[PDB]
């Protein structure tokens, strides 16, 4: 079974970096809508951060996969 | 209207009913109010042949909570035609008040049930120690 | 909010006026019947909903009414299968011995000595055995007692009552806009995330606190009456935590991502359970747990109200590249505009998805107790092979409805669909050519061994013992996936089945499942697969390309769909029609269905069902004679035809005397069948010509006038009686076979 | 309008004062899709069962006929199942039912109010106000008694004692 | 009751598979009642 970890600041950390390149990356390349002062609303902010949980827990499982957690 | 503090720093009105929202907000102060207060209650004094959370399945047992929310249901159903028929078509000050202490209330819970997670007590039970 | 909800507010009175005018819904038939061909046409034409209307929204507020009340029946008909098990049925029985006792929830009337067909299934039960394998989904959603079934009956019925309400709502009250229904983003957003998603992850729920429990007491031993009621799995953690013991941690492994520690109940084991011979439930719950999160994840890729997500008419109009002209361009507006560009497609894909639910639930028994029990285990490959099979081929039949009606060519100029037709001879001549030498290079083989074995001549047949035609591609990839477990998957404890190799997994000393090996019989009868699909391609594909017109007649779109010829000139056009087309694919269709079970039949008798004894070597149904006997035609003939056909016909005075009367029932229907399909509309009117004159000589002519039929309802009539024959032989024939040697 | 019985709720608009005993009082909205004659006619008919239930109950505790076992009414309701009498019971009903679809029928071609069955044989309505007045007392009661109705029965069953003698006992 | 329903009730379909059930269903109970009479008894 694949080795996974309990929560740590680690797992944390993983997380919130997973959930911001999102929110960078979703002003850049949401299509349909100051860097991130210009057409923010929330159906950028929250599509971003479902992104940041679905690329975070991705990162965080693979992660503890391989031995870096 | 009520309660406007200019407070909606991530905008949920833009996309959400401010009817929808006011009235949730509303029903969530009202809950709050009474379980804050009902959690105070319970260590201040106690009903005959009757702690925070665990409490809880300690109650469902008997059927006390299973006929509360009988009855919580019933009234939510005749609310929940009231709320769609909201939403398909001297006394500020206390609807100010209401809205204030509710928010309070809501702080308040959420305050004394982690609280139970922390040390296993109710809110004054814990204040007293 | 482009998206919204819009709706008329009682478009439709309910009345019963138009149920006493037979016909009201067209102007031809409306105004009453003249001659018999009336009263054909009325039933011919009635849910042809776009031939009635002009517009698209009542035709589409007429579909979204007609899709509840089949909901409707679909609910009742699963509420009386739950309530025939409530009360008429040996499951409780069967529960405690799931190895000896035969499911039966069908009882007779005595009535003319019918009774005969309540057979001692077992349980101090009489009836009529059961295949259809609801027993062994009830122990999977863990029922244990016929209260339970009645609630589920009751259920259904509520059901069933809801969805009749919602059809008449939603077509006589409140009826959708056209720009409700052309919400194609907002469709599979909700039927992605809402319907499939959480479809998957609360039946899911359902079976990591009901089915894993109860199923985990069943299979350790424990009485049906014995076992906790499936709410105290719900409310007693300590008591679910003693079966599973990752349940003593609770949801905070799920939140914080340390989903590893919930590999009690969420497994990824493979194969199947010793004791049960099904799957892992363990498994099952995993699979429907990640499909539900990517069914909500697929859910969200389309755009519908903030500007997040794309649009379905953007992907479409970049796919384009130098072989293809405009693309896709074009191909939203077909399918938010045309119902049957829609019923198309997803007849295609539904039938597809059929014909694998054939494949990977016979190889992968997801039930407990079902892959022992054979006869539920031929009846549902068999079942599900000609739903999909059928649906295929009304893909076919309504892409040929659609282009005829919905193509409009100035709306699809340089397109996909443009470029397909203009180099149809193309297609057709190369398909035409792959069947032929399909057609010589697989059943040729066999009338080469035919005429080998009957000469003497051994040698010189393809078999396993002389020449040889080894499935080496097919074996290959057998080897890789009995290798697959630790190699190329990983945590994979089991392949994912045993038919590509491994163990033989006995259950109450009868086979569940052993590897399926391959041979030349194998090569060749896949081969014939490949040749009967080919070829039911071509039928269908051709009368798809050559709807609208054809060298032969310039101007078929015009004649219709449905017409029978463009008479007797250019040497005779009889069946030119695009439903001509379907009629005669539907033929190659049994063909090909036909051979398909036919050859998991004899397959799985000769090679992987029977019973398992000391040295654990099988004794198999046929006796393993398919390697040898399957590579001619009259191996298929003496040694499965003739030698199976044996239990249907010595039936009689047994509780399969009534397979016995639908075999020999069924041989008539198949060819009384024959009367329609050779015969000609002509000899018919003067036949009754004749006989209308008799009724003129007494005065009692009929003022409805009787016609022969038409020239296509002879054509329907007898495709129509031909599978009712020839699949009710097959359905007697493999039942009776199968209830009584397996 | 706002309905009479719940102030923040809306009037139905099928529910307009028509019928006696309207207090606005329809959240689920089944005078929006169903037939409000349809609808009273069940209404006094189900009311109607639970008076006679209620009373039903409360006579069998304190009488039984000399010829009939003494018992509980739900032990009467199986007694009379394997007896023969909850069948004759049970035929005389759906007979006089027939002519009641008749009466229903009568009712929706708008010839007959939807629980009139000109059932005066004492003479106790004398005029429109006396009859107005009864009726409102009808439905009052007939309501009341269909709440009664499943506290009688679903009490026995929780404690096995009688509607009688549980307020008696406790 | 309607008669517009009642003309439904009379069209063909609903009277041939009425009466025909009805027809089939006295075939039946005779069968019940008075079963194996492969002659007249005489
Ligand atoms: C939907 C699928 C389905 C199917 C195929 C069956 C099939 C069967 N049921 Mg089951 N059943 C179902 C659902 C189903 N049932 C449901 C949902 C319930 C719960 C209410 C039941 C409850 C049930 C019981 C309680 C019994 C059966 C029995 C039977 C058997 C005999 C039925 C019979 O001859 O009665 C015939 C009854 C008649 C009144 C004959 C009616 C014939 C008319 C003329 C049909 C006409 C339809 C009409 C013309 C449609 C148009 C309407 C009009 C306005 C024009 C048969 C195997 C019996 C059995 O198994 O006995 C051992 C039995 O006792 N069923
Ligand atoms: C989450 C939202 C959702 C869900 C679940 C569905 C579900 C369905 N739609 Mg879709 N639909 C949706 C949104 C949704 N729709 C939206 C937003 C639109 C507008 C664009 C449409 C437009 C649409 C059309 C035009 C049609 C459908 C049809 C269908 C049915 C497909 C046949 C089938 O598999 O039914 C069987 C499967 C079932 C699971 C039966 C379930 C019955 C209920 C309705 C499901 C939901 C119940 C409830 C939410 C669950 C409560 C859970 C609670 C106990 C905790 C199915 C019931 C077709 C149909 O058959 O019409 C009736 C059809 O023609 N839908
Ligand atoms: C730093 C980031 C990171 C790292 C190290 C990994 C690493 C891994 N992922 Mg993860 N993943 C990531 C980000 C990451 N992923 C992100 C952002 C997503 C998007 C949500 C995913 C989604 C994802 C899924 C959905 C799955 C993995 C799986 C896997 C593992 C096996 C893949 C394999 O060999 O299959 C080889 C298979 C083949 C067919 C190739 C031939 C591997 C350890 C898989 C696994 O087994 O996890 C247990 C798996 O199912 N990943
Ligand atoms: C509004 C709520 C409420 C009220 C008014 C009461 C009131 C009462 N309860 Mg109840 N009770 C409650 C909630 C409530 N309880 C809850 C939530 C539970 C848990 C499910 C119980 C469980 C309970 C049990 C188990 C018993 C009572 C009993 C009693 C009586 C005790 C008399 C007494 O000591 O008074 C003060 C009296 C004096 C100081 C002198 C005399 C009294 C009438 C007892 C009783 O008499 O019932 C027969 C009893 O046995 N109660
Ligand atoms: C729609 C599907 C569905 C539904 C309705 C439920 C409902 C529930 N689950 Mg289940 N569950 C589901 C899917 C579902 N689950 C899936 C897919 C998984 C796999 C990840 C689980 C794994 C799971 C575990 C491991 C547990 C639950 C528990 C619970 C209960 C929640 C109690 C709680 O908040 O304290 C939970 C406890 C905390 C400490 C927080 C509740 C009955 C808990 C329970 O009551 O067990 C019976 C519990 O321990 N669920
Ligand atoms: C989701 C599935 C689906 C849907 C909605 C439709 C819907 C439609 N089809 Mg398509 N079709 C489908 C599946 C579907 N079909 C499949 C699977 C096939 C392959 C066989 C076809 C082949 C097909 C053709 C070839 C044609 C249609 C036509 C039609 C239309 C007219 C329907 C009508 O009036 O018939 C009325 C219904 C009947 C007359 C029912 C009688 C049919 C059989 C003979 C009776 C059933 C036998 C029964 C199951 C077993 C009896 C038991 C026995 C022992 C007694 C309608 C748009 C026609 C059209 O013109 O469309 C524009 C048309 O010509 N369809
Ligand atoms: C046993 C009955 C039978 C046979 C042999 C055929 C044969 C054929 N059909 Mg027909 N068909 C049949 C019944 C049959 N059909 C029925 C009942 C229907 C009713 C719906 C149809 C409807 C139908 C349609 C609608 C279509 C076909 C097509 C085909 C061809 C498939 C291509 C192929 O296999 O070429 C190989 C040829 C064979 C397998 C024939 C047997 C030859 C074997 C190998 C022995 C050859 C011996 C050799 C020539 C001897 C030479 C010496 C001798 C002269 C002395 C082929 C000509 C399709 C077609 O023509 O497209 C290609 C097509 O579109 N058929
Ligand atoms: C006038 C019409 C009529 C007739 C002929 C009957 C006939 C019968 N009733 Mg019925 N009955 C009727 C009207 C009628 N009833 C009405 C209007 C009601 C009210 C709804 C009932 C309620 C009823 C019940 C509740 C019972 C009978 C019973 C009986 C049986 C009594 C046996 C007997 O003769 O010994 C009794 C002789 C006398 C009472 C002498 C007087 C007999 C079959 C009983 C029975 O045994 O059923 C099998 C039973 O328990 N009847
Ligand atoms: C119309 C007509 C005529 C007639 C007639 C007839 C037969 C008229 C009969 C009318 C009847 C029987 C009316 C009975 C109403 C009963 C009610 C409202 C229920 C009350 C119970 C309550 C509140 C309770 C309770 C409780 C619960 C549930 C459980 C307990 O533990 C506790 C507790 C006890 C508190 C005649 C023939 C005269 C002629 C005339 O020309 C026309
Ligand atoms: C099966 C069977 C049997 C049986 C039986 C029977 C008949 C059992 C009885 C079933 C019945 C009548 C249940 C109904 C109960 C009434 C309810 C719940 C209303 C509550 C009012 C509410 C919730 C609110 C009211 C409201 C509040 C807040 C205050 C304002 C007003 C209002 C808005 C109205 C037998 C005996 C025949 C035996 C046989 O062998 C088996
Ligand atoms: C026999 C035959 C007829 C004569 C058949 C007719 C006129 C129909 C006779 C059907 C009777 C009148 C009613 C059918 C009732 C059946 C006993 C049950 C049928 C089941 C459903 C229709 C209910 C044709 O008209 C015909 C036309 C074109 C090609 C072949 C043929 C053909 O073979």
């Amino acid at each position: 079974v694949p080795q996974t970890v309990a929560w740590s600041a680690k797992t944390g950390a993983v997380m919130v970096l997973s959930n911001i390149l999102c929110i960078v990356a979703g002003r850049y390349v949401i299509q349909v809508k100051s860097g991130s002062f210009a057409g923010f609303g929330l159906p950028e902010l929250l599509a971003s951060t479902s992104l940041g949980h679905i690329v975070g827990s991705g990162a965080i499982l693979g992660l503890s996969y391989v031995g870096v957690l | 209207v009520p309660g406007d503090a200019g407070f909606d720093p991530l905008t949920i009105s833009a996309w959400l009913d401010s009817r929808w929202l006011r009235e949730a907000e509303i029903k969530h102060c009202r809950v709050a109010m009474l379980a804050a207060a009902g959690c105070i209650a319970q260590d201040i004094f106690q009903f005959p042949g009757a702690k925070m959370t665990a409490l809880h399945d300690a109650a469902v047992k008997a059927g006390s909570m299973g006929q509360m929310l009988f009855w919580i249901g019933f009234v939510e159903a005749i609310s929940t035609a009231a709320t769609i028929q909201m939403l398909q078509g001297g006394r500020a000050r206390m609807e100010l008040s209401e809205i204030k202490n509710g928010r309070l209330a809501m702080i308040g819970f959420s305050g004394m049930v982690h609280h139970y997670f922390i040390t296993g007590k109710g809110p004054i039970e814990l204040l007293t120690s | 909010k482009k998206v919204s909800i819009t709706v008329d507010r009682d478009p439709v009175a309910t009345s019963f006026e138009k149920w006493a005018q037979p016909g009201h819904f067209s102007r031809t038939l409306a105004k009453g019947p003249k001659t018999t061909t009336w009263i054909w046409n009325l039933h011919a034409d009635v849910h042809d909903f776009d031939s009635h209307t002009n517009s698209l929204e009542d035709i589409s507020r007429k579909i979204f009414s007609a899709h509840f009340g089949q909901l409707s029946i679909i609910f009742l008909w699963l509420s009386g299968m739950y309530f025939h098990g409530a009360r008429f049925s040996n499951y409780s029985a069967w529960l405690s011995n799931p190895t000896a006792v035969k499911p039966s929830a069908q009882v007779v009337w005595p009535i003319v000595g019918q009774e005969v067909l309540n057979g001692d299934v077992g349980g101090g039960f009489q009836g009529v055995q059961v295949t259809s394998g609801f027993f062994q989904i009830w122990r999977s959603s863990g029922i244990t007692s016929e209260v339970e079934l009645y609630w589920c009956a009751l259920a259904g019925l509520i059901m069933s009552g809801l969805m009749i309400f919602a059809g008449w709502f939603h077509y006589h009250k409140a009826a959708p806009k056209l720009e409700w229904f052309q919400n194609a983003e907002s469709m599979l957003n909700h039927h992605l995330s809402g319907l499939l998603g959480l479809g998957c992850l609360s039946w899911a729920g359902h079976q990591i606190h009901v089915s894993l429990p109860v199923n985990k007491l069943l299979d350790a031993g424990v009485a049906p009456q014995e076992i906790p009621l499936p709410h105290e799995f719900l409310v007693n953690r300590d008591l679910m935590a003693q079966l599973y013991p990752s349940f003593s941690k609770g949801l905070v492994p799920f939140f914080t991502l340390n989903w590893s520690e919930y590999s009690d109940f969420l497994t990824f084991k493979g194969g199947l359970n010793p004791v049960t011979g099904g799957l892992w439930l363990s498994d099952t719950a995993h699979h429907h747990l990640a499909l539900a999160v990517l069914f909500i994840v697929a859910g969200h890729m389309y755009r519908t109200n903030w500007g997040i997500g794309h649009s379905m008419k953007e992907i479409l109009e970049a796919h384009k590249g130098p072989f293809t002209g405009e693309g896709h361009k074009g191909l939203y507006e077909i399918l938010t505009t045309s119902w049957h560009a829609q019923l198309a497609i997803n007849l295609a894909m539904l039938g597809s998805v059929s014909i694998i639910v054939a494949h990977h639930m016979y190889a992968m028994p997801p039930y407990p107790y079902i892959a022992t029990d054979y006869p539920t285990q031929l009846s549902i490959f068999t079942h599900h092979m000609w739903i999909g099979g059928f649906c295929v081929c009304g893909g076919a039949a309504h892409a040929g409805i659609f282009m005829v009606r919905d193509y409009n060519p100035a709306q699809n100029y340089n397109n996909l669909l443009d470029r397909v037709i203009r180099h149809r001879d193309a297609i057709i001549s190369h398909l035409n050519w792959i069947c032929i030498f399909l057609g010589f290079h697989s059943f040729g083989l066999y009338i080469h061994n035919d005429t080998m074995r009957a000469l003497g001549r051994t040698q010189d047949m393809f078999s396993d013992t002389a020449i040889q035609l080894k499935p080496v591609f097919a074996q290959w990839v057998q080897s890789i996936h009995t290798l697959a477990p630790g190699n190329t998957t990983p945590n994979a404890l089991a392949t994912a089945s045993y038919a590509f190799g491994g163990d033989v997994v006995a259950v109450g000393n009868k086979v569940a499942m052993m590897p399926i090996s391959l041979g030349t019989a194998d090569f060749m009868v896949h081969h014939i697969h490949a040749f009967t699909i080919h070829v039911t391609v071509l039928i269908l594909l051709k009368g798809v390309l050559f709807s609208r017109n054809s060298r032969l007649i310039p101007d078929k779109a015009n004649l219709g769909f449905r017409f029978p010829c463009d008479g007797p000139g250019r040497g005779g056009t009889c069946q030119s029609s695009a439903w001509d087309s379907v009629f005669l694919g539907l033929f190659w269709m049994y063909n090909c269905i036909s051979v398909v079970i036919f050859h998991f039949s004899w397959k799985m008798q000769s090679d992987v069902w029977g019973t398992v004894q000391s040295d654990g070597t099988v004794t198999h149904i046929t006796g393993g004679n398919f390697a040898q006997s399957a590579i001619t035609i009259n191996g298929w003939l003496r040694d499965f035809l003739w030698a199976q056909a044996s239990q249907v016909i010595q039936s009689y005075g047994s509780a399969l005397s009534a397979y016995g009367l639908i075999f020999l029932g069924a041989h008539f229907i198949w060819a009384f069948s024959l009367m329609f399909l050779f015969s000609g509309r002509g000899y018919w009117q003067e036949l009754i010509e004749s006989i209308v004159w008799a009724h003129n000589k007494l005065n009692v002519a009929p003022a409805i006038q009787p016609r022969a039929l038409s020239i296509t309802q002879g054509r329907a009539v007898g495709l129509a009686h031909y599978l009712l024959g020839g699949i009710g032989t097959t359905w007697a024939f493999f039942l009776a076979r199968i209830i009584s040697v397996g | 309008d706002f309905s009479a019985a719940v102030p923040f709720l809306k009037r139905p608009s099928n529910l307009d004062g028509a019928y006696i005993g309207d207090v606005g009082f329809d959240p689920l909205g089944f005078s929006d899709v169903f037939d409000l004659r349809v609808l009273r006619e069940a209404e006094l008919k189900h009311g109607r069962f639970a008076m006679l239930a209620v009373l039903g109950f409360i006579v069998q505790e304190l009488y039984t006929f000399p010829f009939f076992p003494k018992m509980a009414p739900v032990d009467a309701h199986d007694y009379f199942v394997k007896q023969g009498g909850g069948s004759q019971i049970i035929f005389w009903i759906s007979f006089v039912e027939l002519f009641g679809v008749v009466a229903l029928f009568e009712t929706l071609q708008g010839k007959r109010e939807p629980g009139d069955f000109a059932f005066d044989p004492l003479g106790l309505a004398k005029d429109e106000a006396t009859l107005e007045r009864y009726r409102l007392a009808e439905v009052k009661h007939a309501r009341l008694a269909m709440i009664a109705i499943g506290g009688f029965i679903h009490q026995y069953w929780v404690t096995k004692q009688t509607v009688l003698e549980q307020l008696g006992n406790f | 009751m309607d008669s517009n329903f009642l003309k439904y009730l009379s069209t063909a379909p609903v009277l041939f598979t009425v009466w025909l059930s009805f027809t089939a269903s006295f075939i039946i109970e005779a069968n019940r009642f008075f079963p194996d009479m492969l002659y007249f008894p005489m």
